[PDB]
C-alpha cells in the first residue's frame, strides 16, 4: 500500500498473560472492534426487539459501606502481607536476571573470538585493517586468525602503529586464547598443575617483551643511517614505551623478571651511544624499583647503587667513543658537551638513592671503597650537615676498618596497620558469610563484542541467555530488570 | 473502551501528582484575593469566622457528601452507572478548575447528570430532570430550565470538549474474562464479584482517577476484594488467592501505583467515619440562603 | 546475621563517677565590685585545688558533687555577703540547648581536671585550653579531656589525642629562619602573638619587678610554679584582640602582623609555635626535565652528529582549641573578584568538587585525631583515680543501642538498550560490562590547550575523544583550525594577553563562520595541563580561562565555553591506563551544561515492608514522603560559606561557595539564597516535606541559628542535623570473629573455599562500600562548642580491610532539632537516607573508593572547605 | 422555602470568566459565507496576523434559524467524537470556541467534495473519470472508514457532499453528524435515534426497519459511493415517501428491488424476524441486471464487479468489512499503482469552492 493501515496496534505493553499462544493473549484496558460469531447471532437473534445489554452484576450503583465495614483496623495487616509476597515473587522471579551457567564466573554467552585458519594475505590486509582510525569494532571482533606467534603480534604492533586500546585488545584476546588453549590440553590435574600454568603463561609473555625491547634498542644503532628512518624511529621507541608502560601497568607482566632483566641491562652495557635511553627506561620504573619497602629484601637497590657508581666511574674515566677504528675520532667540545649531561643524570640518580633509602646499607663486597661520593654532595645543598654526618658514618661503616622524670601520660595511641590488596570479596547469601576473594588474572577482562544480541527484545521469553554475555555474570551484581505497563 | 493508549484521556487530563498539586495552589491563589472574609455562621448572636482554610475546601468533608447526593439523584431518576460515574468525573474536573464557595453545589450536580446522561447515549429530558431536582430539593434550583442549561453551557466551557472517559467496569470484564484460562481457572463468587462492583464504584471519590489508568483501579479494587475474601495451619492458602497472586505477578501491570490505590481506598474507609451531615448540610445553608 | 558480640569493643569514654545529684551555689556580681570574685576565686583555690568552682565575666560559680556541701570563700573579719542563688540538679536537662550552670560546671570540672593534672605531674604540662601540651618535646600531641555527663548521671571524660605540630621554642630560636615562617600562641592561654621588634639587646629583656608577681599566680592556676627555677627567659609579646574575642584572623594570608594593643612580658618557657606546611611540585620522577623523552632524543642526536593587673586577660580567659586552624600553607595566591561578580571561586569550586583524586588534594593532607588504643600504664589513670571514685572505659554494651548492617542500594544504568538496576559496588567495570547512561547523551567539542610537551598532548587528545565517543555518551567532534595544527589543540608559548586575545579572535572566527546549526551542538570546553598539581597554578589557569571568556563574550555572547584542567603528569606518565581515560571521561560527562543531571541516579525499588497507614496509634506523627538534603558549612575564619543541595536520591544537585568576607550584609544574603535555592527545589514534590539542613564541624553557633529561626516556618518543617567526620570520639574494635572479610584476610586459607558452583547465586561485595549502622542509647556532646548537646545520636561506621584490633572510621550524625515526636524513627531514616546519598558519591566523580561512609554532598562541602580557604581575596 | 428565579446560582463564576475570552474576531477572521449547511452554516476563515491564503472553516451552530436553548444531540455527539478520533482521513478540529450564544467549531478547509467532482463532469462532454483515480480514492476512503470502524464508533452519515479532499489528494471523511459508540448501548438504537443515514444512500436493514443494525451500513453506503462514481448518478435515485412511525420509504425499495433483485430465506436467513417483511411482498419480482448496470459504463470489468457485488448485497451476516475489502483484487493486482496523493498525472484544477461573499 501506499500508507500504512490501521490495525490499532499497542506501542510497547505487556498482556495479560505472557504463557499464552501469541495470537489470543487481552492487552489490558485494549479491545478493537472484531467481526466475530457472537456478534451475528446476536443480529440474527435480536431484530425487531433492540438489543441491550444489562449489566451482570445485580445491585449496582451502591457504596460499600455496610458491605466491607472493618476493613481498618482487623484488616490492614493481611493486605500488607499479602502485597509483601507479590512484591517478593516479582522482584525475585520475574525481574531478577538468572545466571544459567554453572562452569565459571562470566556470564551464559561470552564465547571468545572464534580462530579461523587463514593464510596470510587475508592476514596481511587485516593486520593493516586494524592500523586505521575510523574502522569499525563489531566486523572486526568477529573473526581474528591463529598461529599469531607472540613476536609476530608485537613486531606488527609496533611496526604498523595500532591504536593503544585496540592494541591492547588484541594482547589480551592472544592471552586468552592461549591459556583456554593450555587449559585443554592438560592430561593430569594434581594440585598445583590446573595453578602454576598462568605463571608459566606469564613468565613467557615477559620474556618476549623484553626480548623485543632489546631487539629495537640494539636496531637502533644497527640502522642509524638515515635522518628519514631516525624520524620513524622516534615515534617507534615512543610508541612502544607508551604500550609497554600500559602493559605494565595492567599486570600483564611479571615484574620481577623484568626488574632484573633491567638492572642486568643497564649492568651489561659498554658502548655509551645507548645510556640516555635506558637510562630514561629506568626513570620510568624508579618509583617502583627503589621503592621495595645476598639478602632478597631490598637487592635492586643495593645492586642498582652498585651499578651506577662503577657507570659513574667508566664514564668519568675516559672519552665516550668506543670504536675508534674510524678518522678524525674527537673533537673535544661536543665530547664534553655530550659526557657532563650523562654525568649529571647519574649525579641525580645518586642523590636521589641517598635521601631514599633509610636502611643505608652501602656494603660493597666486590670492590672496597673508591672514592666519587664526596665529590659529588659538596655540590648540592651548600653543604647540608645531615648527608655530611650520614657520610661519616658511612666512612665508618662501610669502610671495612681494621681493629624522662615522671612525664609517662601512658595514653598508648594506635599506628595505621596496612591493609591488604583485595578489595573485592564473595557474599554467600545462602549461609550469610563472606567466602572468598574474587580474583580474574587481569586477562579475562576483555571488552566483548562477539555477541548475538543484534536481534531485537522479547523474542519469545526469557532469552537472558544471549543478553548476560560480558566478562562477568550479571548475576553477581544482582541486575534487575526493569519494566513496567507504563501511562 | 476502545483504546485507552492513544485517547484523549491519556493525553490532555490525567496529568501526575505534582501537576495536580500545582494547579490545586493555583487554585488557591486564585480564591484568596476573592473573599478573604470567610463565612458569618449563626446558629445559637454567634458569629465567628473561619480562616480560608479550616474547612469547606476541596479537601475531604464535602467529596463524600458529594457523591452520596448525586448517587441519590441517580437513583431517584433512575439511570445507569456509568452516566453517574461521568457525572462524577464532569464534577472533579470541573472543581479542579473552579472554587465550590462561588457555585451552587446543586445545580451543578444535576448539570453534570444531565450532561453525561446526553453524551453517554442515554438521554433525559430537561423538564423531568429539573422536575426531579425540585421534588427532592425544594430549594436550591429555579424552576426555569434555561438557568440549567446556561449552567450546561459553562459547563461545556471549562472542560474543554473532553467528554468521553474510559471505564474501570470495562476492564473489570476484561480481567474477569481473562481469568478464566487454562493458566489459573478462577472465577469469584457472585456476591464478591458485587463487592469488587460496588468497590469501584466507591472509588470514583478521593482524587485517583485523575492520575492513574483504569485497570490499575481495577485490578485495586479486585485484589482488595480477593484477599479480603481469601481469608475469611498455612499462611496463603485458599489457592484463589495463590492463583491471583501469580497473576497480578506475571502480568506486569506494576506496582506503586496499586499500592497508592489501596492506601487511598483504606484513607477513605478511614475518613468515612468522622462524617456528619450536620455540619455540611448547614454550611451550605449559611453559604446560599443567607 | 549481624551476630557482632557487643560486649568488648572498646570506646573512648571513661567513666569517671556516677551522679544523682549535683548541688550549686551562684554569686552574682552585685554592685560592680572591685574585682572581688576575680581575687576571691583565686583567693579560695589556694587553699586546696580539689574544689570545683568556675567564673562569668563576673559572676561567681561555686559547684560541689553528690554529697559534700559547696565550699564558702574566705570572706572579711565581719561577713556581709550571702549567696545570690543556691540550687540543684540532676541528668534531665534542657538537651538542645544547654541552661548556664551545665556550661558552666562542665568548665569548671575541666579546669578542675587540668590544674590537678598540672600539679600532680613533675611541673611538666600546662593546660593549652581544652588541652594538656608538654614543655618539652616528649609526645608532640595535644592530649584533650573532654568531661560529659550523660542522661542517667554517668560522668564520662572522653580522651582525644590531636596529633598538631605544637613545638615549643626557646631562645635559639629568635632569628628569621623561625619568626618568618611560624605561628606563635600564648601556652597558658591559647591566644595567638607576635614578638615585639627587639630593644638593641637581641629578643629578650629582663622582667620589671612588678610582674614577677604573675609567676606568683601561676602557682595557683594552671600549677606549674617555676619561682624555684633559677634561670628564665623572658620576652615582649602582643596579641592580636580579634583573637580574644573568637575572630580569628584571615588563614588564607596568616603570619601578616595587625595593629597592637599594649606590649607584654612573658616567659620563653611557655610560648608554643606552630609550623607552616610547606607544598612542592612532585619527587621521583626527574623535575629537572630528563623525565622528558626528548632529552634523551636530545642526547642521542649529539652521539649521531658526533659519529662524524597587666596579665589577667591572659591568665582567666581561654579559647576552646576550635578557633585555631590546622594547617595553612605558604605561597597563598591572589584571586579577584567585583562587588556583583562572583565567578572564579564558584569556577575553582565547580572545577575541584567533582574531580575524583586526579586533581590529588593538592594542598596539605588533614590532621586527624588518632585514636586511643588503651591508658592502662601511665599517671592520668593515678591522678583520676585519686581524684575521683572510679576509672574504667565503657563497653559496647552500654552505650551502643541499635547495631545492624545497612543495605546495598540499587542503581540505573542501560545495558543494550533494557534500563536496569544494578548494585552499586560496580564502578571500575563499567567499561567491561558496556554500561551507558539512562539520561541521554550531551555532546561538546574539546580544545586542548597545552604550552609544554606538544609531543605527548598530541598522542593524549584524540584517545580521550576516541574513549569518549566509543561509549554512547555523546559526539565530541575535536575542534579544527584551518592550518597544520592536528586537531583539538593550540601549541602555544607564553600563555599571556596578547595571545589570549589572538586565540579568542580564530575562536569567535569559528563561530561566526558555523553561523547555522542546532543549540545543542556547539557548547565548547578547554582542558588545561597543570604543570604542578598545587593551588597556585590552579588559580592562574582559571584567571587564563576567565580573560579568553572576558575577551569571547564581548565581541559575541551567546557562546558557553567550560573550563576542565587536568594535571600534567596524568598526560605524560607513561603507567596511565587506557582503563583509567573513562573515570576523566566521566568527569567531562557531570560539566556539561545539563548541569543538574549526571551519569545516574538510585533506582527508587519498591519498599520491604509495605505497612498501610491505617489508624496511628493519634499524635502529631507527620510519615513524610520527599526529603531533601542540605550541608552549609561556613571556614574557621568566619568568611567563607560553601554549601550543596540534593534531593532524597541524589537528582537536584547544586554546589557553590560565597566570599562573604568581614562584613555582616553578605552573609545574611548567602543564607537567605541558601533558603531560596532550598524552595526552588521544594516547589517540585509532592508535599508533607521536610528539609533536613547539616551544620559541618561540629559547632553551631548562635548567628547561623538566629538566621535560620528568623527564615523558617510554616512554608517547610526544617531538621537540624549536626555532622562529625574526624573520629574526635574513638571506638577501638577489638574481636576476631564477626566480620567474616578478617578470616579471609588473617591467612587467606580460613574460609578459602569454593564457590560450589551449582548453589551459584551470589554478589560481589566490594569493601570500603559495606557500612554499619549505630544509633546510641544516649545522646553524646558536639566535638566542638561546648554550649549545645544533642538527641538521639548516631554514626554510619565503614570498617577496615584488615585483620585485627584496629580503628574503624566513622561518620557521627546528631539531631539537634525534630520537628514532630518520636525522634528514633527520624533518625533511623536519616541514616537510612545517608546510606544512599554516600554509596551515590563514586558514580559522580567526587572521590575515589576512599570513604563509602560520607553523604556526597557533605564530602563536597568538605572538598571545597579543605582546597578553598587558602586563597586570599581583593575586592576591585 | 421554595426557590425562584433569582436564588445564588452560576452569577459570580460568569464574571471571573467573562473578563479574559478570546473570540472569532480575534483569532480569525471571516471571508465568506459558503451555503453548506442549512441547519448549521459554514463560513471561511482567514488566519489573523508561498502566500499561504485562507484555509480554515467554521462551523457556526445558530439552531434558532433568543434565550438560550440547550445543545443538541447532533451537536453533542459531534463534540464528543470529533476531538478525540484523529486519523489522516478525518478532519482535524482544530478549537471549539463558545459566543454570547453558540459554539462554533473551526477545521480545515478543504479543495472540493465528491460532489465537485460529479458536477464538474456533469458537464456534457461526460469525461468519465479515469480507473486510477477512483480505485485510489476508493481505497483511501475504506481506510478512513476502517479506522472509523475500529474504534467501536458507527458512522450513520455518508454522502457525497460531506466528503472532502485536497491539495496533494487526501481524502478526509469530514463530517461526524451522527456517529455514536456502541460499545455499551445502555438505550438501543432504535430507542435513541428512530431514523438514520438520508434516503439516497441508506441500506435494506434500515429500509425494512431494522432495530439492530449492525456496523455494516457504512459498507452499503460506500457500496453506494462507488456505484455514483462508477455511473455518474446515484445508484438508487429515490423518490421520498410522505400512526406508523416510519413512511416506510416504499418507493426505494421499488428502485433497490429492480436494479438487484429479491431476496429470499436463502439470500437472507432471517428476514422472517423482521417487523414488516410482508410489506416487501407487495412488489413485483425482478431477477437482477447488476452486470448490466456495470456494462452501462466504462469497460473496467472484471474486478470491480466483484467488489460490486460484494458491497451490495443484503446478507448482512455476509458483508464484507472494512480491513477485508482493503485486499479485493483491486490494490494488490496493478497496472498504476494506488498512491495517496490521487492527483497524479491528471493535470487539472476542478474549480475552486463557489463563495457566496
Amino acid at each position: 500500500g501506499s500508507g500504512r493501515y490501521l490495525l490499532t496496534p499497542p506501542d510497547d505493553l505487556h498482556p495479560y498473560v505472557p504463557s499464552s499462544k501469541p495470537q489470543e493473549q487481552v492487552y489490558p484496558d485494549f479491545k478493537p472492534w472484531e467481526h466475530t460469531a457472537a456478534e451475528d447471532q446476536i443480529l440474527a437473534n435480536f431484530v425487531a426487539k433492540g438489543f441491550y445489554h444489562t449489566p451482570m452484576v445485580n445491585f449496582e450503583s451502591i457504596s460499600a459501606r455496610s458491605s466491607v465495614h472493618e476493613s481498618l483496623v482487623t484488616q490492614s495487616n493481611i493486605l500488607s502481607q499479602q502485597f509483601d509476597k507479590i512484591i517478593k515473587i516479582r522482584e525475585d522471579h520475574i525481574n531478577k536476571i538468572p545466571s544459567n551457567s554453572t562452569t565459571t564466573l562470566h556470564g551464559p554467552g561470552f564465547q571468545l573470538p572464534n580462530r579461523i585458519t587463514l593464510t596470510d594475505h587475508r592476514k596481511e590486509t587485516w593486520l593493516h585493517e586494524l592500523s586505521s582510525s575510523h574502522t569499525s569494532l563489531v566486523k572486526i571482533g568477529k573473526f581474528i586468525p591463529h598461529g599469531l606467534k607472540r613476536r609476530q603480534v608485537i613486531e606488527q604492533c609496533y611496526l604498523k602503529f595500532i591504536p593503544l586500546k585496540r592494541a591492547i585488545w588484541l594482547i589480551k584476546c592472544c592471552y586468552f586464547i592461549e591459556w583456554k588453549s593450555n587449559h585443554k590440553k592438560k592430561r593430569s590435574n594434581a594440585a598445583g598443575a590446573d595453578d602454576a600454568i598462568s605463571m608459566h603463561l606469564l613468565k613467557d609473555w615477559t620474556d618476549t617483551f623484553v626480548y623485543i625491547l632489546e631487539k629495537l634498542i640494539f636496531d637502533m644503532t644497527n640502522h642509524y643511517n638515515d635522518s628519514q628512518q631516525l624520524r620513524t624511529w622516534k615515534r617507534q621507541i615512543s610508541y612502544f614505551l607508551k604500550l609497554l608502560g600500559n602493559c605494565y601497568s595492567l599486570r600483564l607482566i611479571n615484574k620481577e623478571i623484568f626488574h632484573h632483566w633491567l638492572v642486568e641491562f643497564i649492568n651489561k652495557m659498554e658502548n655509551f651511544e645507548f645510556l640516555p635511553l635506558s637510562l630514561h627506561i629506568l626513570m620510568i620504573f624508579w618509583n617502583d624499583i627503589c621503592q621495595i619497602d645476598q639478602k632478597e629484601p631490598f637487592f635492586l637497590v643495593t645492586k642498582i647503587t652498585d651499578m651506577l657508581l662503577h657507570k659513574y666511574y667508566i664514564v668519568s674515566s675516559s672519552k665516550s667513543m668506543i670504536n675508534d677504528e674510524n678518522y678524525i675520532i674527537n673533537d673535544i667540545k661536543k665530547n664534553n658537551k655530550i659526557k657532563l649531561n650523562i654525568l649529571k643524570i647519574l649525579s641525580s640518580l645518586i642523590l636521589k638513592i641517598f635521601q631514599e633509602q633509610s636502611l643505608e646499607v652501602f656494603i660493597f663486597p666486590t670492590s672496597n671503597w673508591e672514592i666519587y661520593k664526596p665529590l659529588l654532595f659538596e655540590i648540592v645543598s651548600n653543604a647540608d650537615t645531615n648527608q655530611n654526618s650520614d657520610m661519616k658514618k658511612k666512612l665508618e661503616l662501610i669502610s671495612y676498618r681494621n681493629e624522662s622524670f615522671s612525664l609517662n601520660l601512658g595514653i598508648g595511641i594506635v599506628e595505621i596497620a596496612h591493609e591488604n590488596e583485595q578489595k573485592w570479596l564473595i557474599y554467600d547469601k545462602k549461609d550469610h558469610k563472606y567466602v572468598c576473594t574474587f580474583s580474574m588474572e587481569p586477562y579475562h577482562f576483555i571488552s566483548n563484542y562477539n555477541t548475538k544480541y543484534t536481534d531485537d527484545m522479547a523474542t519469545g521469553s526469557n532469552d537472558t541467555t544471549a543478553f548476560n554475555d560480558s566478562c562477568v555474570n550479571l548475576s553477581l551484581f544482582d541486575a534487575r530488570f526493569e519494566r513496567k505497563n507504563p501511562h | 473502551s476502545g483504546s485507552f493508549w492513544t485517547s484523549t484521556q491519556r493525553h490532555h487530563w490525567q496529568y501526575t501528582k505534582a501537576s495536580l498539586a500545582k494547579e490545586r495552589q493555583k487554585l488557591w491563589l486564585l480564591e484568596c484575593q476573592l473573599f478573604p472574609q470567610g463565612l458569618n455562621i449563626v446558629m445559637d448572636k454567634n458569629i465567628p469566622i473561619t480562616h480560608r482554610d479550616l474547612h469547606y475546601d476541596k479537601d475531604y468533608n464535602l467529596r463524600i457528601y458529594c457523591y452520596f447526593l448525586i448517587m441519590k439523584l441517580g437513583r431517584r431518576l433512575n439511570i445507569r452507572q456509568y452516566a453517574l460515574a461521568t457525572a462524577h468525573i464532569y464534577l472533579s474536573r470541573f472543581l479542579i478548575k473552579a472554587s465550590v464557595r462561588e457555585i451552587n453545589l446543586y445545580m451543578l450536580v444535576t448539570t453534570c447528570v444531565y450532561l453525561a446522561c446526553k453524551v453517554e447515549e442515554c438521554p433525559q429530558y430537561i423538564r423531568t430532570l429539573v422536575s426531579e431536582a425540585r421534588t427532592l430539593w425544594p430549594e436550591f434550583i429555579p424552576p426555569d430550565p434555561t438557568k440549567v442549561t446556561e449552567f450546561e453551557f459553562y459547563l461545556l466551557e471549562e472542560l474543554e470538549s473532553y467528554l468521553i472517559v474510559h471505564h474501570p467496569y470495562q476492564s473489570l470484564k476484561q480481567i474477569v474474562q481473562v481469568l478464566k484460562q487454562p493458566p489459573f481457572q478462577i472465577t469469584l463468587s457472585s456476591d464478591d464479584l458485587q463487592n469488587c462492583w460496588s468497590l469501584i464504584n466507591d472509588s470514583y471519590i478521593n482524587d485517583v482517577h485523575l492520575l492513574y489508568p483504569p485497570h490499575i483501579i481495577a485490578v485495586a479494587c479486585l485484589f482488595i476484594t480477593i484477599s479480603i475474601h481469601g481469608k475469611p495451619p498455612k499462611n496463603s492458602s485458599s489457592p484463589v488467592q495463590i492463583a491471583f497472586n501469580r497473576f497480578m505477578a506475571e502480568s506486569l501491570v506494576d506496582l506503586e501505583e496499586v499500592m497508592d490505590t489501596i492506601q487511598e481506598q483504606i484513607t477513605l474507609y478511614d475518613h468515612w467515619d468522622k462524617y456528619h451531615e450536620q455540619w455540611i448540610k448547614f454550611l451550605l445553608h449559611t453559604l446560599y440562603l443567607r | 546475621a549481624s551476630t557482632y558480640r557487643l560486649e568488648d569493643v572498646l570506646s573512648s569514654f571513661y567513666r569517671v563517677e556516677k551522679i544523682k545529684k549535683i548541688n550549686y551555689h551562684q554569686y552574682i556580681s552585685k554592685a560592680q565590685n572591685d574585682q572581688w570574685s576575680i581575687q576571691m576565686e583565686f583567693m579560695l583555690r589556694k587553699q586546696d585545688p580539689k574544689t570545683l568552682v568556675a567564673l562569668l565575666s563576673r559572676d561567681l560559680w561555686c559547684f560541689s558533687i553528690n554529697d559534700d556541701p559547696v565550699p564558702t570563700p574566705p570572706a572579711i573579719e565581719h561577713k556581709p555577703v550571702s549567696p545570690d542563688k543556691i540550687g540543684t540538679f540532676t541528668a534531665d536537662y534542657s538537651k538542645p540547648n544547654l541552661p548556664p550552670h551545665y556550661a558552666l560546671f562542665l568548665k569548671a570540672l575541666r579546669r578542675k581536671i587540668y590544674i590537678n593534672l598540672a600539679l600532680g605531674s613533675h611541673n611538666k604540662l600546662i593546660q593549652f585550653g581544652n588541652a594538656c601540651i608538654s614543655l618539652s618535646g616528649v609526645p608532640n600531641y595535644l592530649v584533650q579531656l573532654e568531661p560529659h555527663l550523660f542522661v542517667n548521671g554517668d560522668l564520662t571524660v572522653s580522651l582525644c589525642a590531636k596529633n598538631m605540630g605544637l613545638v615549643p621554642m626557646k631562645e635559639e630560636n629568635l632569628e628569621e629562619s623561625f619568626l618568618s615562617k611560624h605561628a606563635l600562641y600564648l601556652a597558658p592561654s591559647g591566644i595567638r602573638m607576635h614578638l615585639a621588634p627587639a630593644s638593641k639587646q637581641g629578643y629578650l629583656i629582663t622582667p620589671p619587678k612588678h610582674t614577677e608577681l604573675l609567676l606568683t599566680t601561676l602557682s595557683v592556676s594552671h600549677g606549674i610554679n617555676l619561682q624555684n627555677k633559677k634561670n628564665l627567659k623572658w620576652v615582649a609579646v602582643v596579641p592580636d584582640l580579634g583573637h580574644l574575642n573568637g575572630h580569628t584572623p584571615t588563614i588564607a594570608s596568616y603570619l601578616t602582623p595587625l595593629l597592637e594593643a599594649k606590649k607584654l612580658v612573658w616567659p620563653l618557657h611557655l610560648i608554643f609555635a606552630q609550623p607552616v606546611a610547606d607544598i612542592e611540585n612532585s619527587t621521583s620522577g626527574d623535575p629537572s626535565e630528563f623525565h622528558c623523552l626528548q632529552d634523551a632524543l636530545d642526547a642521542i642526536d649529539d652521539f649521531i652528529q658526533l659519529k662524524q593587673s597587666s596579665s589577667l586577660p591572659f591568665l582567666l580567659r581561654h579559647m576552646p582549641l576550635a578557633s585555631i586552624p590546622d594547617i595553612f600553607i605558604t605561597p597563598t595566591p591572589v584571586v579577584t573578584i567585583s562587588e556583583k561578580e562572583q565567578d572564579i571561586l564558584d569556577l575553582i569550586a565547580e572545577q575541584v568538587v567533582t574531580d575524583y583524586n586526579i586533581l590529588g588534594n593538592l594542598g596539605i593532607p588533614k590532621i586527624a585525631y588518632r585514636g586511643v588504643k588503651d591508658c592502662q600504664e601511665g599517671l592520668i589513670t593515678t591522678t583520676m583515680l585519686q581524684l575521683f571514685s572510679t576509672f574504667d572505659r565503657l563497653n559496647g554494651n552500654d552505650t551502643i543501642s541499635k547495631f545492624y548492617n545497612m543495605k546495598q542500594p540499587y542503581v540505573f544504568v542501560k545495558k543494550h538498550h533494557e534500563l536496569i538496576k544494578v548494585k552499586h559496588d560496580s564502578q571500575p567495570f563499567i567499561k567491561f560490562l558496556n554500561f551507558r547512561p539512562p539520561n541521554g547523551i550531551k555532546n561538546f567539542k574539546s580544545l586542548l590547550l597545552s604550552s609544554s610537551f606538544k609531543e605527548d598532548c598530541l598522542s593524549f587528545a584524540p584517545t580521550l575523544s576516541q574513549t569518549y565517543i566509543n561509549q554512547e555518551l555523546g559526539f565530541c567532534e575535536l575542534l579544527k583550525l584551518t592550518n597544520e595544527d592536528p586537531p583539538g589543540l593550540m601549541y602555544l608559548k607564553a600563555f599571556d594577553k596578547n595571545k589570549l586575545l589572538l586565540l579568542a579572535a580564530q575562536i569567535v572566527s569559528y563561530c561566526s563562520n558555523n553561523k547555522n546549526s542546532i543549540k545543542n551542538v556547539p557548547p565548547i570546553l578547554i582542558i588545561l595541563p597543570l604543570d604542578n598539581a598545587t593551588l597556585t597554578e590552579l588559580v592562574d589557569k582559571a584567571n587564563i580561562f576567565q580573560v579568553i571568556k572576558n575577551e569571547v563574550c564581548a565581541k559575541m555572547p551567546n557562546i558557553e565555553l567550560y573550563l576542565k584542567v587536568i594535571p600534567m603528569d596524568f598526560i605524560r606518565n607513561v603507567l596511565v591506563t587506557v582503563d583509567q581515560y573513562v573515570n576523566v571521561a566521566i568527569s567531562i560527562y557531570n560539566m556539561l551544561p545539563p548541569k543538574s543531571v549526571k551519569f545516574t541516579h538510585i533506582a527508587h525499588t519498591l519498599p520491604e515492608k509495605v505497612n498501610f497507614r491505617t489508624m496511628q496509634q493519634s499524635s502529631s506523627i507527620i510519615y513524610y514522603d520527599s526529603y531533601i538534603h542540605l550541608a552549609y558549612s561556613r571556614s574557621v575564619d568566619k568568611e567563607w560559606v560553601f554549601a550543596a543541595l540534593s534531593d532524597s536520591y541524589g537528582q537536584g544537585s547544586m554546589t557553590k561557595t560565597w566570599y562573604v568576607g568581614n562584613s555582616r550584609g553578605k552573609f545574611d544574603d548567602a543564607c537567605n539564597q541558601i533558603w531560596n535555592i532550598a524552595l526552588n527545589l521544594a516547589s517540585k514534590k509532592f508535599g508533607k516535606i521536610c528539609l533536613i539542613l547539616t551544620r559541618l564541624n561540629g559547632i553551631l553557633p548562635d548567628d547561623e541559628l538566629m538566621n535560620w529561626r528568623r527564615l523558617s516556618g510554616r512554608n517547610i518543617h526544617l531538621a537540624v542535623v549536626c555532622v562529625d567526620d574526624n573520629s574526635k570520639i574513638s571506638f577501638i574494635d577489638e574481636d576476631k570473629l564477626y566480620p567474616s572479610f578478617k578470616p579471609i584476610y588473617k591467612d587467606t586459607r580460613f574460609g578459602g573455599r569454593m564457590d560450589m558452583t551449582r548453589l551459584y547465586d551470589y554478589e560481589i561485595r566490594d569493601i570500603d562500600q559495606d557500612i554499619h549502622g549505630i544509633v546510641f542509647q544516649h545522646p553524646f556532646p558536639l566535638a566542638h562548642s561546648q554550649h549545645r548537646c544533642a538527641i538521639r545520636s548516631g554514626a554510619l561506621i565503614k570498617f577496615k580491610k584488615c585483620d585485627g584490633d584496629t580503628v574503624w572510621d566513622k561518620f557521627a550524625v546528631n539531631l539537634l532539632n525534630c520537628p514532630h515526636s518520636d525522634s528514633t524513627q527520624l533518625l533511623e531514616t536519616i541514616l537510612e537516607e545517608f546510606r544512599n546519598l554516600a554509596a551515590l558519591n563514586v558514580w559522580y566523580g567526587l572521590s575515589d573508593g576512599e570513604d563509602g561512609h560520607i553523604p556526597w554532598h557533605i564530602l563536597a562541602v568538605k572538598k571545597m572547605m579543605n582546597t578553598l580557604v587558602h586563597t586570599r581575596v581583593k575586592i576591585a | 422555602l421554595m426557590a425562584n428565579n433569582d436564588v445564588f446560582t452560576i452569577g459570580p463564576y460568569r464574571a471571573r470568566k467573562d473578563r479574559m475570552r478570546v473570540s472569532v474576531l480575534e483569532k480569525y477572521e471571516v471571508i465568506g459565507y459558503i451555503a453548506a449547511g442549512t441547519y448549521g452554516k459554514v463560513y471561511k476563515a482567514k488566519r489573523q496576523i508561498k502566500p499561504l491564503t485562507v484555509f480554515y472553516a467554521i462551523k457556526k451552530f445558530k439552531t434558532e434559524k433568543l434565550h438560550y436553548t440547550g445543545i443538541s444531540q447532533s451537536a453533542c455527539r459531534e463534540m464528543a467524537l470529533c476531538r478525540e478520533l484523529h486519523n489522516k482521513h478525518l478532519t482535524t478540529l482544530v478549537e471549539i470556541f463558545l459566543e454570547r450564544k453558540c459554539v462554533h467549531m473551526v477545521y480545515e478547509y478543504a479543495e472540493h467534495d465528491l460532489l465537485q467532482i460529479i458536477h464538474f463532469h456533469s458537464h456534457p462532454e461526460k469525461r468519465m473519470i479515469p480507473p486510477r483515480m477512483v480505485r485510489s480514492i476508493m481505497w483511501q476512503l475504506l481506510d478512513g472508514v476502517s479506522y472509523l470502524h475500529q474504534n467501536w464508533v458507527l458512522h450513520r452519515d455518508l454522502k457525497p457532499a460531506n466528503i472532502m479532499v485536497t491539495i496533494d489528494g487526501c481524502v478526509k471523511i469530514g463530517d461526524l453528524g451522527l456517529a455514536r459508540k456502541f460499545h455499551n448501548m445502555l438505550q438501543t438504537l432504535y430507542t435513541g435515534d428512530k431514523v438514520v443515514v438520508t434516503i439516497w444512500y441508506r441500506a435494506p436493514e434500515l429500509l425494512l426497519g431494522a432495530r439492530h443494525y449492525t456496523p455494516a451500513v457504512d459498507l452499503w453506503s460506500v457500496g453506494c459511493i462507488f456505484a455514483e462514481l462508477i455511473g455518474l448518478q446515484p445508484i438508487f435515485k429515490g423518490e421520498e415517501a410522505k400512526k406508523k412511525t416510519v413512511p416506510f420509504q416504499v418507493n426505494q425499495l421499488q428502485r433497490i428491488l429492480e436494479v438487484l433483485g429479491t431476496p429470499d430465506q436463502k439470500i437472507w436467513p432471517y428476514l422472517e424476524k423482521y417487523p414488516e417483511y410482508d410489506q416487501i411482498t407487495k412488489f413485483p419480482k425482478y431477477r437482477d441486471n447488476l452486470a448490466t448496470w456495470y456494462h452501462s459504463a466504462g469497460g473496467r470489468d472484471k474486478h470491480a464487479l466483484s467488489l460490486l457485488y460484494h458491497l451490495l448485497n443484503y446478507d448482512p451476516i455476509k458483508r464484507i468489512d472494512a480491513f477485508n475489502a482493503l485486499e479485493h483484487k483491486y490494490f494488490t493486482e496493478s497496472d498504476i499503482p494506488v498512491s495517496e496523493n490521487v492527483f497524479e498525472g491528471l493535470t487539472y484544477k476542478y474549480p475552486a469552492r463557489r463563495i457566496h461573499t
